[PDB]
RNA sequence: CGCUAUUAUUGGGCCUAAAGCGUCCGUAGCCGGGCCCGUAAGUCCCUGGCGAAAUCCCACGGCUCAACCGUGGGGCUUGCUGGGGAUACUGCGGGCCUUGGGACCGGGAGAGGCCGGGGGUACCCCUGGGGUAGGGGUGAAAUCCUAUAAUCCCAGGGGGACCGCCAGUGGCGAAGGCGCCCGGCUGGAACGGGUCCGACGGUGAGGGACGAAGGCCAGGGGAGCGAACCGGAUUAGAUACCCGGGUAGUCCUGGCUGUAAAGGAUGCGGGCUAGGUGUCGGGCGAGCUUCGAGCUCGCCCGGUGCCGGAGGGAAGCCGUUAAGCCCGCCGCC
RNA sequence: GAGCCUGGGCUCCGUGAGGGGGGAGAAGUCGUAACAAGGUAGCCGUAGGGGAACCUACGGCUCGAUC
């Protein structure tokens, strides 16, 4: 068949913070800065389009 | 197309046909509601609440997880705005423009923007009167609107 | 903007048939469109229409076989009595029994032949030949 | 663009549109406002009586060349003066001044003049209650 | 304001002509309104005499034009002397 | 004025702008003649 | 009356033949996305009371047949009204949805607009130094400037307008229109978005706002150009074309005028009917890299061009940026 | 409450010494504006001028030919 049902190109990620080893679910195309809930450090800087990841990706949901 | 500019842009969201929430969602409804209330108390709007839940907590389509919307969650408490948010954003834009134009009379290209903003406000007023979210005699007037913001 | 989706469905079918397509997609679905496709299939103008579920509305996938010359919606939806079908036949069709006039009644959507058997009238919506 | 209006509940505007754009036709305008009646010296009649004043001759239009004989006629209905053509060969000889004359239309596009002689609209039918055709053919004698 | 075309020149009726009445009305309508003070910044400046202007609130008293507190040459002199 | 764009063609005709200029002078004279 | 689809509901036209308001905002009106429940106003069926006769259609009968007259069956009277039944469509009332539309966040593009500050050459005049007889202009000449020292070169002072090449087949804007650099205030659009609202929409008579040049009013300024005008030439004549001068105006501040081949000579919204090759913006993915906000290739969205099959058209031509097939609204012939 | 007089309101026709442009008809006189790059490319808007077609200036369009 055809691609008539529009499906998203973005995905959710399970990343791990280097400092404290906390695992966290986050969005791939963010519009705000994403911070470690525990430490407070930034894991994903926002851009136009896809965001830059500053952590280790474990799973891509 | 755009109501004024008539340009056929398509830069929106592509949501999938979900009915049930996914399994990899950690939080539950009772936590999501508290998160909403807290982010509201810290002065955020509904759109930003949703954006933050999505980006930082991994909560897609709050309505899926909690069977109701954000404005419903906030009305169930004493936190919902008296004037809808679109109207207030537009009214703030209009107030700021009138301030600018009092100092810049002959700009003459932002007065048209002011006209367009007021047309949008009038459309929304006509809608909200019918739906009942405003009294049926509510009128926009910049004089009295200076105090709303 | 979008005012009438049945008209668009029928015009799309007409053009695709004119230029020789096998399948066609009708994006905003509706029960009127479903019933009209049912009547067309019963009378042998199409084959094997299916409904697909995207979270917005229904989509209709229709197969074509090479039997439609012209298909169109009737606007305005004129009311018609049981003793006045000949005028509209002569106005919309090319021969005394050639094609179908689709009528909405209080008993359902049907062809004018069945509606005449039952002895009732209704509203004209579509024609096919 | 599609032709408007076309909706089921839009008959008022249709009727107004047709009424408006019908005034651009000259037939309807003239018939309704009654202009021919206001500008006609025969006052809506197919014939009329008159009294002669002067014989004359009109030069034909190019590329033809000839002199058509005509006569100025004063009408008894209203006193207005018109010009009438005398058909036939020698017709102008069987007409003197102060003779009574019956006038008809000459026959032309839009109830007007004919080909070679523009400016004239009427022709003579009778002279002192006798047919000019009979006069010309010699089957009669005028009193 | 009962009049459509005439203003302060309605005082002397159909006399003296159109151009002259228009000019008088224009000048007087520009003059008699209130003006901004160069000291306090409020619209309270009126004329006292030919060339002498006074604010009512602060009491500022300055010299200026005959029918308006400023002149073009005055503006240009102010600018040029401020720069150089 | 309301202008017919056919008039601007030059075939059997004098130039439309000059014709318009000639028309605006005659109006001037006629109204003066009445004295209104 | 028809002919006449030259009044077009059926059933007409608006690039060039008559015809799209200069552009936009919006009032009435007309047209309005999908699902569920109810009502039964519109709508359909059945039955009661009315819509005089003559006139119209058919059959039979009487004057020889017929025209005519009589008997009976239908129709006409553009329809009104009393009840019963139905609920697909429209309307009315109440809930739900997110595709159309609006709001918000992010990183970027752009001569979009206003204000202030700083400059760049060139042109005109004035003051000094040098030099000496022509300069300017034309098809050819003359008026004109010049020994009170011109044209030309050098050093300085002042003034007014405009912003070259880069510059594009480019961009922003509703149109008109917008090009030196820096800073502040401000309008809109595209892209990306499991963000928010939940049909809030289209068009728009009447009304309103903006709107090249030119002209008018009031006040300032005025280098160059230049209607009017003054001269010199050409010419049979020259109220013109060419040459030398030159007022209003062209600039700024505040108003009026509301007009253009204000032209894509093509009104606006939505859906469908092969594509190819260029270029601007954003995004994704591959490769190179002097590691640069860098270069090449492909794909998605949006703008902006050139070709072209089917198709359309009187043709010229148009041809997914239709002048093709459908759903709407205004203006005009 | 007729009729008479009287003062006004509206509107169609009636008649008038004499002036202005318009249209046909003969084609008479002065020039040569337009069609070719028509011999100064043409046309729109505004303003000034001229025996006449027309000239000039600012802004615009190509329905403009050539290298
Ligand atoms: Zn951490
Ligand atoms: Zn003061």
């Amino acid at each position: 068949p055809k691609n008539l049902i529009p499906m998203p190109r973005s995905r959710f990620l399970r990343v791990k913070c280097i400092d404290c080893g906390n695992e966290q679910i986050v969005f791939s195309h963010p519009a705000t800065p994403v911070r470690c809930l525990v430490c407070g450090a930034t894991l994903v800087e926002p851009t136009g389009g896809k965001g830059i990841i500053k952590a280790k990706v474990l799973e891509v949901e | 197309a755009r109501i004024h500019a008539r340009k056929r842009g398509k830069s929106g969201s592509k949501r999938p046909p979900r009915t049930a929430p996914p399994a990899w969602v950690e939080y539950t409804a009772e936590e999501v509601e508290a998160l909403v209330v807290k982010l509201r108390k810290e002065g955020y709007s509904t759109a930003m609440i949703g954006t933050i839940l999505r980006d930082q907590y991994g909560i897609p389509s709050v309505k899926l997880i909690t069977g109701k919307k954000i404005t419903k969650i906030l009305e169930e408490n004493g936190l919902a705005p008296e004037i809808p948010e679109d109207l207030m954003f537009l009214i703030r834009r209009a107030v700021n423009l009138r301030k600018h134009l009092e100092q810049h009379p002959k700009d003459k290209h932002s007065r048209r923007g002011l006209q367009l903003i007021e047309s949008k406000i009038r459309r929304l007023v006509k809608y909200y009167r019918r739906t009942g979210k405003l009294p049926a005699k509510w009128r926009y007037d910049p004089e009295q609107a200076k105090l709303l913001v | 903007t979008l005012l009438d989706p049945l008209a668009n469905a029928l015009s799309h079918i007409t053009n695709s048939e004119r230029v020789g397509k096998k399948e066609v997609y009708i994006k905003p679905a509706s029960k009127l469109i479903g019933e009209v496709l049912r009547v067309m299939l019963e009378n042998g103008y199409i084959g094997e229409f299916e409904l697909i579920d995207d979270g917005r509305a229904g989509i209709y996938r229709v197969q074509l076989i090479g039997k439609i010359n012209k298909a169109g919606a009737i606007k305005p939806r004129f009311p018609v009595k049981a003793r006045d079908y000949e005028k509209w036949e002569k106005r919309f069709l090319p021969a005394f029994e050639f094609g179908i006039l689709i009528v909405s009644t209080s008993q359902g959507v049907m062809t004018h032949k069945e509606a005449l058997e039952k002895g009732i009238g209704g509203r004209l919506i579509a024609y096919v030949y | 663009g599609k032709k408007a209006p076309y909706g089921e509940f839009a008959g008022r505007k249709l009727k107004l549109k047709r009424k408006k754009f019908r005034w651009s036709d000259i037939r309807y305008k003239r018939r309704v406002l009654r202009l021919k009646e206001k500008s006609d010296p025969l006052e809506g009649a197919p014939q009329a009586r008159g009294i002669v004043l002067e014989k004359i001759a009109v030069e034909a239009k190019q590329p033809n060349s000839a002199m058509r004989k005509a006569v100025r006629v004063q009408l008894i209905k209203n006193g207005k003066v018109v010009t009438a053509f005398t058909p036939g060969d020698g017709a102008i000889n069987h007409i003197d001044e102060h003779d009574e004359v019956i006038i008809e239309g000459i026959g032309g596009p839009k109830g007007g003049s004919m080909g070679d002689i523009p400016g004239i609209r009427y022709k003579v039918v009778k002279v002192n209650r006798v047919s000019l055709k009979e006069l010309v053919k010699g089957r009669k004698e005028k009193p | 304001g009962r009049t459509t075309k005439v203003g302060s020149a309605g005082r002397f009726g159909p006399r003296y002509g159109l151009k002259i009445r228009r000019r008088v009305a224009a000048v007087e309508a520009r003059m008699k309104q209130k003006h901004v003070c160069p000291v306090c910044g409020r619209k309270a400046v009126r004329r006292i005499s030919t060339g002498i202007w006074q604010c009512q609130k602060c009491g500022a008293t300055f010299a200026g034009g005959a029918y308006l507190p400023t002149t073009p040459a005055g503006k240009v002199a102010k600018r040029v002397t401020a720069s150089k | 004025m309301k202008r017919r764009p056919r008039k601007w063609k030059k075939k059997g005709r004098m130039r439309w702008k000059w014709i318009k200029k000639r028309i605006r002078r005659l109006k001037r004279q006629r109204r003066k003649e009445r004295g209104l």
